[PDB]
């Protein structure tokens, strides 16, 4: 006759969910220069990254549903302001400004002006009368020369994240504390949904850049074997579909203009820094992309598709479609500096069944809504002289088209702009539980009297 | 041997018996953005002690391993000493289990320790 | 509540161009789909695209695909949409309409057509 | 019988010993205006905790019931067994205790624990 | 006689296993700038319930003094009886044996209570 | 009939009605709502 | 009572210079400063 017998630490865990923790390691944390990026109180990684293999568990993963990135999207954003606010105010700033189209000689059909506006100083009394180049995108004009404005006036206040803090992704660990655990889903062919044949735990991620861009992924993880199609489902095709590579893929992005920084004193302890005029050649951003590779890597890709779609069928790529322009181009900061490129001629392609590289223009944003809430925005100061970085990307990001003509031509563009697709990249291997550490099962065992 | 922490989970629970020393060791593991890190840690106590409440009401606070006085009704998970033991993982168990384990541990907190530890004093203050 | 409220009826030559707007009020902006739909006199249902009012996602049908201009402003929650090289085919009632379930995070939907 | 969480209080003590593992069940229950309901909930645990440090440095540690080797001197309460138990409800009774508590503590954690304790290993040596 | 919190320290330890008692009793001791005293007490019950994990996954759960069936290795400071708790003190001794601490550890926790309690069910089925 | 001391004609007396009363109130203006941009992001809503 | 123990047979080495609790004393001072000044009156609208 069996009796109920309690055991204390059984392997017996459940599926919830919690408040996480980040690790920067400790190399990015000596950026320092007054709270670069994020890290600033996070906590160190692990210097042995232990990860233990359970053995006869047969667990379901979903990476779209997984908690973890809802709070890695909120973070970001909380930590963002928590630089802005000890940042400059530029509030201030939002003035009548008369600019001209910039000097150069003709050969145009301009963006950047040279805009004279009066201003204030440290001295509440006297007052300013500076000068600023400023690109087209964070202005508007109002209707004798042309007459000026800020974008965000008629939105919402204006800060400006001060010029130690920066933008620079740091690779960032998440952390779960003692009485739950981080599972990793390391089969190789996996498409985040399902059961996942190889579930693996540990107590933190690996490096992961919390990467603020769109259109493309930059720096994160890679694929194994073939390139691996998960989406959470395929039939929609609203919902965003995510891809991963197999092979890093070089892109070399550039600012070439030689950047002047001008400080100016709207202080005390407040300051705004401007741009100066750019010393030399006036050439304009772009990021270069080997077309061999790339010609390949859609090869490569279309040879996967056709396991999902058709055994022979055709595939066509086309641009965007349209919405902001944090959407309809790439968003990035290169290392002090927000840039948005036009992607036409990567997508210019038609593919069906059996020596040089590519460039792409780009264009740089300071003022910054990033995250689309209202009542604040941000001010990226302009960062001196040419700038320059270099990216690896492993992810994408994409959508599908509609009913069309029946079995015909399938169409692909770029797509998302929640950033919370970005944190998918990284987290689709990851899930949390809890463990049930008691538990009573029957045995021949009774207690005394 | 040592499997490390949760190493026996989908091994069968007569397996998983082994580990209660590890499972049980790492448990309780020893300004903005720096809320993040500090109420994570504080749900471990919680379910560490609340286990221990549990493990203390009933007759065990033993940690590890513990029986009771009170029997299984065949109504819950009706099967054989090897169809559970040795035929069935934690997991697969627990899955099982999970229907009337308040009802077993309203015994072992009540029944029990309520019960056979009054029995103690009647019995010793002669 | 909830109000979907649009331009005035207008009267163009053939070859130009036509914008509509729709001024959604009484909810979230941001976080609501927003449909288009056009009834030719008699006709059925013609469904003209959707706006994602986050960050300004769209999507379009094939036959409706270069004609059709969708945006929205964010700022002053007012959905606008756009018809070129107008023909005598391209005289019609065009219609916004929002989606059942939205948020500001999670999604879904497809069907949900409620306010018109 | 369930008269549920501290049910037995006006009650007398004799019957309020049935109530034990209920009060002790439930007495450790499993930004702005967020800071209000998170600093209630900790001083449970060190409520609770202390009782069990108590628990712990007398002769009990074991939950809900527990005697000593340390006499009842007449001076506390002086009383028949029948006018404490049957007579005084547990209100009523630690009223009177409150006095000599912490005397009757004091030789609960040192003259028990600590001496009977180390009777052990002089004894569990050889 | 009572000479308060961490009074033998510097005294050998078998002069110190005395005050058990003691240092275990005050050992839990039952907006800005306030922030500053709120933080700091909450390292104490940490402490406290990692040596109550350690004290309940090795044999002991039992407050203030305990013993192991893991033998000492001579490897471990090798001295006499009298060497150890008469000649040394806490500190001194503690010096020596913080090498090996762990290791001795590890039996208890698993050596012990993880094999020794694992004989219980298997004596307690019949 | 509630009071913590009723010899004090200084402390408050607090009592409580078995029966409820109805009350009907009513700003019967028919009003605007002027939005006037302080901005950016501030604004103030006055009356029209 | 600021109850003072003294413990016996104890050898222990004292550093002032090292010790941690300066470092506390001198950040809480100036954080403790600065929220002083913060519902009080800011004088920025002086420079002139
Ligand atoms: C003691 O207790 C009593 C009772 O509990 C209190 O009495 C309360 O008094 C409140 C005012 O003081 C009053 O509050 C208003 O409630 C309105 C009703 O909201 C509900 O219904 C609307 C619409 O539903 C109606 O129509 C549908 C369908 O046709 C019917 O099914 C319903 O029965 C209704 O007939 C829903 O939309 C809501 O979700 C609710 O279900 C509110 O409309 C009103 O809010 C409006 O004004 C607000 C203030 O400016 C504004 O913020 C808000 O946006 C609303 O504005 C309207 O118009 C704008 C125009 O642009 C539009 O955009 C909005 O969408 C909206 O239509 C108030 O909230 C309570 O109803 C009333 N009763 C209760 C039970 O609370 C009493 O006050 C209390 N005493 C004290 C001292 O507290
Ligand atoms: C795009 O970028 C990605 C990521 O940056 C490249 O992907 C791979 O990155 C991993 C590391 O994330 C490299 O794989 C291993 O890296 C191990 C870690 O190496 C670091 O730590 C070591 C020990 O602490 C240290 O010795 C080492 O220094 C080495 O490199 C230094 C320069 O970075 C150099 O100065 C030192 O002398 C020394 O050589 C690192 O700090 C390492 O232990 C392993 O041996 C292994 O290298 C991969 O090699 C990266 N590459 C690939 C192909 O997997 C990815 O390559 C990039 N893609 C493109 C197209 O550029
Ligand atoms: C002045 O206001 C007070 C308080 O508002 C009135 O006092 C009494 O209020 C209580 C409730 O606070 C009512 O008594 C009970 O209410 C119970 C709760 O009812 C709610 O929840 C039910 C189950 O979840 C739900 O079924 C119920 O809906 C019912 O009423 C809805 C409208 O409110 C209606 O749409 C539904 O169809 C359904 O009829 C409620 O949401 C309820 O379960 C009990 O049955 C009981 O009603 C009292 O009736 C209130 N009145 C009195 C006289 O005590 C007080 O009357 C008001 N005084 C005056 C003068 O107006
Ligand atoms: C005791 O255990 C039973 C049976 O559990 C069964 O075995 C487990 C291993 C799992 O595989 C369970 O999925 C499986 O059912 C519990 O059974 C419960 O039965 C009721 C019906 O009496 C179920 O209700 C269903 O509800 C759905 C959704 O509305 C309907 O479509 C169905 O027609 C049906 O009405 C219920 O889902 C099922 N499970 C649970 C968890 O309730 C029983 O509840 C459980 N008792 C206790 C106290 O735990
Ligand atoms: C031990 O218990 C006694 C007696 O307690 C008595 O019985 C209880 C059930 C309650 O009903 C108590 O109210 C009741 O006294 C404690 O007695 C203490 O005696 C002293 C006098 O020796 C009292 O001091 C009083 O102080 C007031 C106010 O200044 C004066 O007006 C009085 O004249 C008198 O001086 C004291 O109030 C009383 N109670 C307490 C709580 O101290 C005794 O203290 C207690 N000992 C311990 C260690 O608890
Ligand atoms: C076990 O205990 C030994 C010996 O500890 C000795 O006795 C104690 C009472 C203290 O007085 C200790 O200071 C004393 O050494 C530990 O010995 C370790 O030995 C290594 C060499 O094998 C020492 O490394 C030194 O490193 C310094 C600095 O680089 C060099 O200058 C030396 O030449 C030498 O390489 C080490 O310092 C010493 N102590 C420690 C704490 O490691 C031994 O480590 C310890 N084992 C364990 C597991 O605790
Ligand atoms: C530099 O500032 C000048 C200020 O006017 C901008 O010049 C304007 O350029 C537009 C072309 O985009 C001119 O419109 C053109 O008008 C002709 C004649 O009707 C028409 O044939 C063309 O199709 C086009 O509509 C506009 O007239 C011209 N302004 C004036 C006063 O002539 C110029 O664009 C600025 N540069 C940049 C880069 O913005
Ligand atoms: C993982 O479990 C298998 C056996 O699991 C069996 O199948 C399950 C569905 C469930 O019904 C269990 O109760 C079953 O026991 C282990 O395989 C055994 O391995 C040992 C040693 O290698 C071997 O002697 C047995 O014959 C194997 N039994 C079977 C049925 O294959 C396997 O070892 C477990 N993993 C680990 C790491 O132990
Ligand atoms: C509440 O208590 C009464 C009895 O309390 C008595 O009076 C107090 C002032 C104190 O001196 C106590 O020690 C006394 O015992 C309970 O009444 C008893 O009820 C039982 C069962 O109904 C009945 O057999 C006894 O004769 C009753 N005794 C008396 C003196 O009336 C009462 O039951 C208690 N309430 C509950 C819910 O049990
Ligand atoms: C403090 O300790 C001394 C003795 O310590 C000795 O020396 C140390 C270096 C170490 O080797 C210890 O193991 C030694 O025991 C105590 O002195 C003793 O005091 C008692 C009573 O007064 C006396 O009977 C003994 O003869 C003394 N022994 C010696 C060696 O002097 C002293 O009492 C300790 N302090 C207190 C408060 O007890
Ligand atoms: C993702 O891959 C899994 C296989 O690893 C797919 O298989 C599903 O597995 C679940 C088990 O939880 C079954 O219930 C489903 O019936 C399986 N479906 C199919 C089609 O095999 C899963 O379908 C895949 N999902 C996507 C969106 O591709
Ligand atoms: C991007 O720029 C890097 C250098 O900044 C280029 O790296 C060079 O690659 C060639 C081979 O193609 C090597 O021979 C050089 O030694 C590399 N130089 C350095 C400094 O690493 C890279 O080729 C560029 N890629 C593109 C697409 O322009
Ligand atoms: C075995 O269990 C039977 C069912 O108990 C009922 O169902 C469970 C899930 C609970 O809800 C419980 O409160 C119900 O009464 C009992 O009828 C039967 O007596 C039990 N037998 C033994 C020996 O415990
Ligand atoms: C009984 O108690 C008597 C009184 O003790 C004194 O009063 C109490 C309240 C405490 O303050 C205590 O420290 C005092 O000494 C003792 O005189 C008597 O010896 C005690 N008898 C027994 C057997 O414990
Ligand atoms: C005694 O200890 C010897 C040394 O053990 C080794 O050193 C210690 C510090 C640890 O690092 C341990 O893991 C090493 O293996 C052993 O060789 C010897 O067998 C031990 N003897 C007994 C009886 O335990």
């Amino acid at each position: 006759n069996l009796w109920v017998t309690v055991y204390y630490g059984v392997p017996v865990w459940k599926d919830a969910e919690t408040t996480l923790f980040c690790a920067s390691d400790a190399k990015a944390y000596e950026t320092e220069k007054h709270n670069v990026w994020a890290t600033h109180a996070c906590v160190p990684t692990d210097p042995n990254p232990q990860e233990i293999h359970l053995e006869n568990v047969t667990e379901e993963f979903n990476m779209w549903k997984n908690n973890m990135v809802e709070q890695m999207h909120t973070d970001i954003i909380s930590l963002w302001d928590q630089s802005l606010k000890p940042c400059v105010k530029l509030t201030p700033l939002c003035v009548t400004l008369q600019c001209t189209n910039v000097t150069n000689n003709i050969t145009d059909d301009g963006e950047l002006k040279n805009c004279s506006f009066n201003m204030t100083t440290e001295l509440r009394d006297k007052k300013q009368k500076v000068y600023s180049l400023f690109y087209r995108l964070d202005v508007v004009q109002i209707n004798s020369n042309k007459e000026y404005r800020l974008i965000n006036c008629n939105t919402s206040a204006i800060t400006q994240a001060c010029p130690k803090v920066s933008f620079e992704p740091i690779p960032i660990h998440y952390c779960a504390p003692a009485g739950f655990a981080i599972l990793k889903c390391k089969d190789k062919k996996f498409n985040g949904t399902g059961p996942c044949p190889s579930v693996s735990t540990v107590q933190c991620t690996h490096g992961i850049k919390p990467v603020v861009s769109t259109q493309l992924l930059l720096n994160g993880s890679l694929a194994e074997e073939e390139v691996m199609i998960r989406s959470e489902n395929i039939t929609n095709n609203a919902k965003n579909i995510l891809v991963q590579f197999n092979t890093p893929v070089q892109i070399n992005c550039t600012r070439p203009n030689n950047n002047t920084r001008k400080s100016i004193r709207i202080g005390p302890g407040q300051a705004f820094y401007a741009t100066g005029d750019i010393i030399g050649d006036i050439r304009q951003a772009h990021c270069n992309v080997s077309k061999a590779t790339w010609n390949e890597t859609l090869g490569k890709v279309v040879k996967q598709l056709r396991k999902h779609f058709g055994n022979n069928t055709i595939i066509r790529f086309a641009n965007s479609s349209g919405g902001d322009l944090e959407v309809t181009t790439h968003s990035f900061n290169c290392g002090g500096e927000f840039f948005y490129c036009n992607t036409s001629g990567l997508f210019n392609s038609t593919w069906i069944s059996n020596n040089d590289s590519i460039t792409l223009p780009c264009r740089i944003k300071q003022i910054i809504n990033m995250w689309q809430r209202i009542g604040q925005a941000m001010y990226a100061p302009p960062i001196q002289g040419v700038i320059r970085c270099v990216s690896n990307i492993t992810g994408l990001i994409l959508t599908r088209d509609g009913g069309s003509t029946n079995s015909t031509t399938e169409t692909f563009r770029p797509g998302g702009g929640d950033m919370r697709d970005n944190w998918r990249s990284e987290l689709y291997k990851y899930k949390v539980v809890k463990i049930e550490p008691l538990g009573v099962a029957p045995t021949r065992c009774k207690r005394r009297v | 041997v040592f499997l490390g922490f949760l190493g026996a989970a989908g091994s069968t629970m007569g397996a998983a018996s082994m580990t209660l020393t590890v499972q049980a060791r790492n448990l309780l593991s020893g300004t903005v953005w720096g809320i993040k890190q500090l109420q994570a840690r504080v749900l471990a106590v919680e379910r560490y002690l609340r286990d221990q409440q549990l493990l203390g009401i009933w007759g065990c606070s033993g940690k590890l391993i513990c029986c009771t006085n009170v029997p299984w009704n065949s109504s819950w998970s009706n099967r054989n000493l090897s169809e559970i033991w040795d035929n069935m993982t934690w997991l697969q168990w627990d899955k099982e289990i999970s229907n009337y384990t308040q009802i077993i541990y309203g015994l072992l907190e009540e029944s029990q320790n309520q019960q056979e530890k009054n029995e103690q004093d009647l019995l010793a203050l002669d | 509540e909830v109000q979907l409220v649009e331009s005035g009826a207008q009267v163009k030559k053939p070859g130009a161009s036509v914008t509509v707007s729709c001024t959604a009020s009484g909810y979230k902006f941001t976080g609501y789909h927003m449909h288009w739909v056009r009834q030719a006199p008699g006709r059925g249902l013609e469904w003209m695209g959707w706006i994602n009012p986050f960050r300004g996602a769209v999507k379009y049908p094939q036959n409706f695909r270069g004609r059709v201009s969708m945006t929205r402003d964010t700022s002053m929650e007012i959905f606008y949409m756009e018809l070129s090289r107008l023909t005598s085919d391209d005289t019609a009632v065009y219609y916004c309409a929002r989606e059942m379930f939205d948020s500001s995070a999670d999604w879904s939907p497809w069907r949900g057509m409620v306010a018109w």
